[PDB]
C-alpha cells in the first residue's frame, strides 16, 4: 500500500509541477488551483507513505517518479528531444525503483 | 483580453453594483483589483480587491450626485488592459 | 556564491525530509513545522540560485544533495537498512534522477 | 494530553484548557467533542490547532450536564481526556 501511495504522490508531484508553470505569477486561477491542490495531495500522501517506509527510499522513489513523469510528459506534450542518453537514464531510474521495491 | 464588459448592473445614490466578463476558464485570474474615485482630480482613490472567481462587485459609500471613475485590473499587465467607466450616482 | 545557496537549499531538502519522517504522518507539531518552513526555504533558496545558474545542473545538484542526504541520514538516524542491494539500487535510482535532470 | 480543566463558564458556554506537554509531545491539532452526558443525540465535535491549549465550547443549554473530551490525532500518544460539567 505505502508503495502505491508513493506512486500516486509522484504523479501528483508532476501534475503540480506542470500546473505551476501553466500558472503565471501564481495568477492564472485554474492552473494555480491545480498547483495548490496537487501539492497538498502529493506531500500529504508522502507524509503517509513515510509512516511505514524508510525516509531515504521514500524520498528517492517519490523524486524519481516525479522526474520520470516530468520527462515522459515533456517529450509527449512539449516536443522534447528524446536522447538515447535520456533512455538509459530512464532505464536506470526504473531499475532503481523496481529493485528497491523488490528488496522490501 | 481580460477583463471585459465593465458595466453597472445596479445603482443607488450611494452604491454601485458593477460586473465584468472574467473570460474563458483558461483566462480566469486569481483576483481582480478595483479602484473607484472622484472623476475630478483628487488622487486618493479608494481601492479593494475581489477573488478571481467573482465577476461582480458592490461599491458603497459614494457621495450622491458625484461622478466617479471605476477601474478593474487583472493581477498583472500580462492578461490585458485595465478597463474603466464613468458614472454619476 | 549562488552555488553555495544551492548547496544550502539541498541541505534544507534533507532537513524537511527528516522532519517529515519525525512528524509521524504530519501529526507531531514542530517536526511538521520544521517540515513546512524547511520546505519553502529550500524552494526559495533554489529559485534564487536558479536565477544565476543553469536550471539543469542546479536541479541535478539540488535533488542529488536532497536524496543522498535523505538516504544517509536515514540509515543514521532511523537505523534504516544498509544492504548491498539497497545501496546498489539507490545508486541506480539517484544516477537516473541526476541524469534526467542534467539533461532537461 | 492531560489536565482538562474548565477555565471559565457561562450558562451557555465553557472555556476549557489542557496540558499539551512540552516540545516533543505536542501535536498539530486537538479534537474536542461534547454532548449531553445522557440522551443519545449525536455529539458535537470541532478541531483546534495543536499550538493552542485552550478551547471554547459555545451554544450550550443552561443547567444541562455535558461531557467534553479532547483527542490527540492518533491513539499513539497520551489517550483521550474526558470530563463532565453542568452549565
Amino acid at each position: 500500500m505505502a508503495w502505491l501511495i508513493l506512486i500516486i504522490a509522484g504523479i501528483f508531484e508532476v501534475v503540480w509541477a506542470i500546473a505551476l508553470k501553466y500558472s503565471n505569477g501564481f495568477t492564472r486561477l485554474i492552473p494555480s488551483m491545480i498547483t495548490l491542490i496537487g501539492m497538498l495531495i502529493s506531500f500529504y500522501l508522502l507524509s503517509q507513505a513515510t509512516k511505514t517506509l524508510p525516509i531515504g527510499t521514500a524520498y528517492a522513489i517519490w523524486t524519481g517518479i516525479g522526474a520520470l513523469g516530468a520527462v515522459i510528459c515533456g517529450i509527449i506534450f512539449f516536443k522534447e528531444p528524446l536522447t538515447a542518453l535520456r533512455i538509459v537514464f530512464m532505464i536506470l531510474l526504473l531499475t532503481g525503483i523496481i529493485g528497491l521495491k523488490a528488496t522490501s | 483580453s481580460v477583463p471585459t464588459k465593465l458595466e453597472v448592473v445596479a445603482a443607488t445614490p450611494t452604491s454601485l453594483l458593477i460586473s465584468w466578463d472574467a473570460g474563458h476558464w483558461w483566462e480566469w485570474v486569481t483576483y481582480y483589483r478595483i479602484t473607484y474615485g472622484e472623476t475630478g482630480g483628487n488622487s486618493p482613490v479608494q481601492e479593494f480587491t475581489v477573488p478571481g472567481y467573482s465577476s461582480t462587485a458592490t461599491i458603497s459609500g459614494l457621495k450622491p450626485g458625484v461622478d466617479y471613475t471605476i477601474t478593474v485590473y487583472a493581477p498583472t499587465s500580462d492578461y490585458g488592459s485595465p478597463i474603466s467607466i464613468n458614472y454619476r450616482t
